[PDB]
């Protein structure tokens, strides 16, 4: 948020943090490594020249599969 | 937790070089293949280039990061080396870069980096050597087919039914196929005129000259016995200063007789030896030619051709059996060359050549003319000639052959992802990093054909594990199959000497960490 | 951005259209002089000086164009009036038809190299 | 109408040299899929 961006992408995961803060609290620097660790993986993929929106539902299915994985280990305080 | 790494500066500088070097290997892997695209370049002088050869876009294009100035040494080293494969060498050290990335982020050493890259370059040789076969120089289809794949990469590649065996039969020409090691290509002129089409190409035997006739009247000579001349056909000069102090009439007219009778004994020389074409070295300081001496040759019936260059006698020498002649008394009959014709011919109103075919003494040399309707079609022509010429060239220095369409690309990835499964540690990592980064290769070719590239890659990969080690991406059935079928072989120098020099320039970029402007 | 060559770049169909839209520039010069109905034009030199003419190849000689593909198809009018002595307006107009209907090809996704073949064999 | 009597006549060169340099113009033209302008000095 203090930071003097002019792209519109860094615009795009500014918001992505401060919607994690929002609706959590928490994590705010986690969803921004972790999209760009993302975006950094489609890289190699159109690379190769995979399709960008068959990049998107194959992180759509993988992040269903960990969302799933995650309330499968999850533990109860 | 062992040393702090105080400083960013040199991760930073390996990222902007890896960065930089993945650009260029991306501008120009259109430019890969049957199916890649020329890319025009007009310079600051508004100097315009049309072209397929990565050396030439990277030498034209005036790249400005150290990397990427790199990367064009690289290209012109594998021009040098091989004369094809300029492109796939830059494509090769920008895909090696690209992978040191996430090693590098991984974090592991660009020291590691470098000495595991070397060993998948030493692994990589032994896997296309074995990949490879011998070639036996009288295998002239072999070799045939080695020129029509460096070409079909070019705009003349229509003309390669044409221009292969021409390349061919040029190098052919041009070397003791028995002896031979090597070839210089200096034997082969290249002569660019304007007019026609690409299909009048011509490999001319004897010798083509851009150099006018002086002479009117005489252009065609039959049995024609030459001259070369490297002392000049005007009044006699001493080299020190010298005048002629005249203080009578009578010395005037005296002059002008003795210069008059000096000239003509000059020319009568030349005639009792049965010369009828004269060839003239270019002369700055005195005038090689004087009208004098043109009247006497042309009365004599002797063609002149002046104005040949310094650097044109030992190529002119070398063809047409002549010996370059600097005092008239050596000018005898031994000092010629007996060609069964010289004329000049005309192109269509195009311009005018001088040619001199047939020769007794036709000494390993050999021209070749090259047509077209453009200046930017004629000059990537000459470039694909000469491609063709210097993959004649591996040919004749590793008597080895390898097959293409990305068979030794996928055939090193797969056998290095082996070897790297089997070389366990942190080298395992860059091992298969280098794997996975020369299987780009074929999914450059998969892309500019217009197919699948991870569907054609995965199915490469597949075959060649099964064992179809010469199968690679036909570009003409639209996916996979046996290309030595298609006939797509190129010299294994080429692939080696690709690997090698690109695995040199990615350690030598590797071991670089900060950047100065002095 | 990564590419850090001093120049511009134009890539893909975006240059295509270009070389196309240039051709079709030089066509569009030379078309009103062809054939018996054709008419002549006025060239005038920066300073006054009159050249009335119904040659192609005058016409694209006299021209100061810019565009390197249309500078090709200058060259070839130049080339037909060397080589021939007429056609010289046929020629332009036709390369820049077959540059035309072959970019629409290629626009199609027909690959170059195919439209080439086909062109050649035609 | 018949042009061969009516005295519509073209040398064979003509439309020959036409189609084979028009052919080499496309050509060349066409194998261009990039373009480097380069800012001058
Ligand atoms: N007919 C073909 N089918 C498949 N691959 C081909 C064919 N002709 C050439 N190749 C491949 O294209 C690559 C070289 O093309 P080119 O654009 O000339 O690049 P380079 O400058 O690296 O030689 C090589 O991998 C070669 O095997
Ligand atoms: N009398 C005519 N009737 C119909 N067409 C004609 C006649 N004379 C010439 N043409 C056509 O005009 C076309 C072009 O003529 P012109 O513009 O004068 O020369 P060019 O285009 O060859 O430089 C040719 O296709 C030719 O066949
Ligand atoms: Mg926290
Ligand atoms: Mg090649
Ligand atoms: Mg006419």
């Amino acid at each position: 948020s203090m930071m003097d961006v002019d792209h519109q992408i860094a615009k795009l995961m500014v918001e992505l943090s401060k919607s994690q803060d929002d609706e959590i609290g928490d994590g705010t620097t986690g969803v921004v490594v972790l999209a760009g660790a993302l975006l950094e993986e489609a890289e190699q993929l159109l690379d190769r020249g995979i399709h960008p929106i068959r990049i998107a539902d194959g992180y759509e299915q993988a992040a269903r599969v960990a969302i799933e994985h995650l309330d499968k280990i999850s533990d109860s305080v | 937790k062992g040393a702090y790494q105080d400083r960013d500066k040199p991760a930073q500088i390996r990222f902007s070089n890896i960065s930089a070097a993945k650009a260029v290997a991306d501008a120009i892997r259109t430019s890969l293949g049957p199916k890649g695209m020329d890319k025009m370049i007009q310079d600051g002088k508004g100097d315009v280039t049309i072209t397929n050869d990565g050396a030439t876009i990277l030498k034209q294009m005036q790249v400005l990061h150290p990397a990427a100035r790199m990367l064009v040494e690289l290209s012109k080293a594998q021009d040098i080396e091989a004369g094809d494969g300029t492109t796939s060498v830059v494509i090769i050290a920008g895909s090696l870069l690209d992978s040191c990335t996430k090693l590098l982020q991984k974090g592991i050493h660009p020291t590691i980096i470098s000495e595991s890259f070397q060993k998948a370059l030493e692994k990589g040789i032994e896997i296309l050597t074995d990949m490879s076969r011998p070639v036996e120089l009288s295998d002239r289809e072999t070799l045939l087919n080695s020129a029509t794949t460096s070409l079909n990469s070019k705009v003349v590649s229509q003309y390669s039914s044409l221009l292969s065996p021409m390349s061919v039969n040029a190098v052919m020409k041009v070397i003791d196929p028995a002896t031979a090691t090597s070839v210089d290509l200096r034997d082969i002129k290249i002569v660019k005129k304007l007019g026609g089409t690409i299909d009048d190409c011509e490999l001319v035997e004897g010798l083509v000259l851009t150099q006018k006739v002086s002479n009117s009247g005489i252009t065609r000579v039959e049995k024609a016995k030459i001259g070369l001349i490297q002392f000049c056909l005007s009044a006699p000069k001493t080299d020190m200063d010298n005048q002629i102090v005249v203080s009578d009439y009578a010395q005037m007219d005296r002059v002008l007789r003795e210069e008059r009778a000096y000239i003509l004994n000059l020319v009568k020389q030349i005639k009792k030896t049965g010369c009828n074409v004269l060839l003239i070295q270019k002369s700055i300081l005195r005038d090689a030619l004087s009208d004098l001496a043109l009247h006497f040759l042309n009365k004599m019936k002797i063609m002149v051709i002046k104005d040949i260059e310094r650097e044109d006698i030992e190529f002119i020498c070398k063809t047409i059996g002549t010996k370059p002649v600097a005092h008239i008394d050596q000018f005898t009959a031994d000092m010629l060359g007996s060609a069964e014709l010289a004329e000049e011919v005309n192109l269509n109103g195009s311009g005018k050549l001088l040619k001199i075919t047939g020769c007794a003494s036709p000494g390993k040399t050999v021209t070749i003319v090259v047509r077209g309707s453009n200046k930017l079609v004629i000059e990537e022509a000459e470039r694909s000639i000469h491609d063709a010429l210097c993959v004649i060239r591996c040919l004749v220095k590793k008597r080895a052959l390898i097959a293409g369409g990305g068979a030794p690309e996928i055939e090193l990835a797969l056998r290095l992802t082996e070897y790297s499964r089997t070389l366990s540690g942190m080298e395992s990592y860059c091992v298969r990093a280098f794997a996975d980064a020369m299987e780009v290769i074929p999914s450059t070719l998969a892309e500019n054909a217009g197919l699948n590239p991870i569907s054609t890659v995965t199915e490469l990969r597949n075959r060649h594990a099964q064992g179809e080690k010469t199968a690679g991406i036909n570009v003409r059935k639209g996916g996979i199959s046996n290309i030595l079928e298609e006939l797509v072989v190129q010299p294994l120098l080429v692939s080696v000497s690709a690997l090698t020099l690109a695995t040199e320039t990615v350690r030598s970029i590797l071991k670089i960490d900060d950047v100065v402007n002095t | 951005g990564p590419l850090s060559v001093f120049g511009d770049r134009s890539t893909g169909e975006t240059i295509r259209s270009q070389n196309v839209m240039a051709a079709a520039s030089i066509a569009n010069i030379v078309k009103s002089s062809l054939g018996p109905v054709g008419l002549d034009k006025m060239l005038v030199d920066d300073i006054g000086d009159v050249t009335i003419t119904n040659d192609g190849a005058t016409i694209l000689k006299l021209l100061e164009v810019e565009h390197p593909a249309a500078k090709v198809l200058c060259e070839l009018a130049d080339l037909q009036d060397k080589e021939v002595g007429d056609g010289t307006t046929s020629v332009v107009i036709i390369a820049a038809e077959l540059l035309k209907n072959a970019d629409e090809l290629v626009k199609q996704k027909i690959h170059p190299t195919s439209v080439i073949s086909g062109y050649r064999l035609a | 109408r018949d042009n061969k009597q009516a005295g519509v006549f073209e040398p064979t060169i003509v439309k020959v040299k036409s189609l084979k340099f028009a052919t080499e113009a496309a050509i060349t033209i066409l194998r261009i899929d990039d373009l480097i302008k380069l800012h001058p000095e």
